[PDB]
């Protein structure tokens, strides 16, 4: 947001999106090999 | 040809190709790898050098320390960075080949003997068409069986 | 008969870079940025 | 800063933009690295429960070479249940031909 931030605050950074991986590979009878059990909830 | 491939022999001849699509998907990854190593660096115009008077001397060395203390991280995370790249890719091509490996193993099944020396062989004849089809994902295991 | 083994997919657009790959659409992302006030 | 201390605001500026820019950079990498052991972590751990399932049902079945096993012996939801936890009983079932 600003550098010059008074208080107890993140580190300021100058990316505009840093976003972690939690989750799979979203690759929407047949198994891995193939990818996309939607039905798999 | 490429990085990773194919070797055959059969009735019509043998050689060498390569694995276009491996190769291909394995470059593209090393190749945005190197840039993201160097387009993530941040290059600035800078003069770096200061003046200081002889009544000065501790500003001269918060300054010197200062620029002292950047380069130590820098160069520390230049060498880690590099040396964890390096250890990341030598495996990353180990598992892209052995990957190659299971993806036709896993299409022959059992039409073909493991000969434990990351080859396969044949129980059914197979020709250069043969050839194309297990290179590429298109192998028909119903077409071939075993003869004992 | 038969038994499968796989994983799950779902309807995200949630995308992600990596050291080798760029925009990859995964099924949960986690946004570590703060960016509004 | 007062208009006579141009070095001491420049040296205040210059420490703090060298702060921004290794953490900046270290975030960067950071998440980038992580991420792609993400989705190694996770390619991993589905093979895994390929392999860990392949080797309980061992010659029981066949591997049909799309990340599935076919049956010899019948195999009803009790069979299923023991195949899906680390409990199927190899002894019991055996190959047709
Ligand atoms: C995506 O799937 C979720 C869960 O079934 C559903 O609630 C949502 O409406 C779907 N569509 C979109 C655009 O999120
Ligand atoms: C990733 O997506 C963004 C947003 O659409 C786009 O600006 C960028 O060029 C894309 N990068 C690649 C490598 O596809």
């Amino acid at each position: 947001v600003h550098p010059l931030t008074i208080g107890e605050c993140p580190k300021y950074v100058k990316s505009e999106k840093l976003v972690l991986a939690t989750g799979l590979r979203n690759v929407p009878i047949a198994g891995f090999i193939e990818g996309g059990w939607q039905g798999m909830v | 040809d490429g990085w990773y491939g194919y070797h055959h022999s059969n009735d019509q001849g043998s050689g060498y190709a390569a694995d276009k699509e491996s190769t291909q998907k394995a470059f593209d990854g090393i190749t945005n790898k190197v840039n993201s190593v160097i387009e993530k660096m941040n290059t600035q115009f800078e003069a770096v050098g200061k003046e200081f008077s002889n009544l000065e001397r501790r500003l001269e060395n918060l300054n010197k320390k200062m620029e002292d203390g950047f380069l130590d991280v820098w160069t520390y995370n230049a060498e880690l960075l590099v040396l964890m790249e390096n250890e990341r890719t030598l495996d990353f091509h180990d598992s892209n080949v052995k990957n190659l490996y299971d993806k036709v193993r896993m299409q022959l099944r059992d039409n073909v003997k493991e000969l434990g020396n990351g080859c396969f062989e044949f129980y059914h004849k197979c020709d250069d068409e043969c050839m194309n089809s297990v290179k590429n994902g298109t192998y028909d295991y119903p077409k071939y069986e075993e003869e004992s | 008969d038969q038994i499968c083994i796989g994983y799950h997919a779902n309807n995200s657009t949630e995308k992600v870079d990596t050291i080798l790959e760029r925009n990859v659409t995964v099924t949960h992302a986690k946004d570590i940025l703060e960016k509004t006030h």
